[PDB]
């Protein structure tokens, strides 16, 4: 066969492990669900510095703790346009996920807390910017970088899943990049706790499973599809299916078709036409051997999986840093008040938060 | 190219959630 006995008995015994771990995992996850964390600090802890970036109800600004000189990214998000915008359950639970999960690429939630007007979320800051600013810079990464980077979302996907979370927001403008050169996920706005299947039209149009278009329910192989075409941007420095309007975007998706650069080496090619699997009963990561049949794929057949983890594997690339609380690697923005409101606003609302 | 196509579309920045 492929293997040999000793390798063969060396994979199987690490994919034992790695049941073993995500069953813990899951085990502290589940407690700090059930039992989650609450006003942990105030907005006069921190000095303002700079905002990061701005959304329609809310922005993220580089802080500094007073007490201890650390910065942190203080996601402010606005009450009154939480509830305008219809996304109460969403902030709830992007909160609730963070709070409870644990893995070295998922960002740290530090603090939260609440006043009259706002919602913090104080996060640990990820100097490097987004992954898609350096891969618009630099163009695309070469193969073994976009697996460095990919190997990352197979481990973070391989735990997400195992808490029955589907992520359903995956692309390169969500991928930060640390000061060690590797990924952390920060927005978990869209993803939900999901055994079986769920319905809600949701995502960025590049990045949505033709199962999505097209209206069915859909279970957590979504993530795997979009990992297809996290893989095919990084290499190919565009995405698989584009066009001008999104409806031209998704007769693409849906079509069963795609096509490949010529520098795309043949593994790539193999691994990405099974992740872009429009059938999802032969969509890897979906089939009866899970995500082993992505792991064990040639194309990772250098990863070591557990190095990754272990975050000792030495990056491609590490962002310019000039210091703590360099902000070179965003996006500047006009500096707007955080203004608090002498009345509480939507206390009932975001009680829970 | 395909790369000029991509241009083309106008889908080059950052991406929002539909
Ligand atoms: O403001 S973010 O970059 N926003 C996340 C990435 N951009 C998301 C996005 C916004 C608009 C469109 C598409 C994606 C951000 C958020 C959370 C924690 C952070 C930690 N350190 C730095 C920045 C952080």
């Amino acid at each position: 066969g492929h293997m040999g006995n000793a390798a063969a008995a060396k994979k199987g015994s690490e994919q034992e492990s790695v049941k073993e771990f995500l069953a813990k995992a899951k085990e502290e996850f589940l407690k700090k669900w059930e039992s989650p964390s609450q006003n942990t600090a105030q907005l006069d802890h921190f000095d303002r510095i700079k905002t990061l970036g701005t959304g329609s109800f809310g922005r993220v600004m580089l802080v500094k703790h007073k007490e201890t000189g650390n910065h942190y990214a203080m996601k402010i998000l606005d009450k009154q346009k939480v509830v305008k915008l219809k996304q109460i359950e969403h902030t709830l639970n992007e909160k609730r996920i963070l709070q409870a999960v644990n893995f070295p690429f998922l960002v740290k939630l530090e603090f939260s807390f609440k006043d009259n007007s706002n919602l913090y979320m104080v996060m640990e800051y990820v100097p490097g910017g987004e992954m898609f600013s350096h891969l618009r810079r630099i163009g695309r990464f070469s193969e073994p970088h976009a697996r460095f980077y990919a190997a990352q979302i197979v481990l973070t996907f391989e735990y997400l899943h195992s808490l029955d979370l589907i992520y359903r927001d995956l692309k390169p403008e969500n991928l930060l990049i640390d000061q060690q050169g590797y990924i952390q996920v920060t927005d978990f706005g869209f993803a939900k706790r999901v055994k079986g299947r769920t319905w809600t039209l949701c995502g960025t149009p590049e990045y949505l499973a033709p199962e999505i278009i097209l209206s069915k329910g859909y279970n957590k192989a979504v993530d795997w599809w979009a990992l297809g075409v996290l893989i095919y941007e990084m290499a190919a420095g565009y995405p698989p299916f584009f066009a001008d309007q999104p409806i031209q975007i998704y007769e693409k998706i849906v079509s069963g078709k795609v096509r490949f650069p010529s520098h795309f080496s043949s593994d790539l090619k193999d691994l990405l036409r099974n992740l872009l699997q429009v059938d999802l009963t032969k969509r890897f990561g979906n089939l009866k051997n899970g995500v082993n049949d992505i792991k064990n794929h040639k194309w990772f057949a250098t990863t070591d999986w557990i190095a990754i983890y272990q975050r000792k594997v030495e990056a491609p690339f590490i962002p310019k840093f000039k210091g703590p609380g360099d902000t070179s690697n965003f996006d500047d923005y006009e500096e707007e008040e955080i203004r608090v409101s002498i009345n509480e606003k939507c206390g009932k609302e975001f009680t829970e938060f | 190219t395909t790369y000029a196509d991509f241009i083309a579309s106008g889908r080059t920045g950052r991406r929002s959630a539909i």
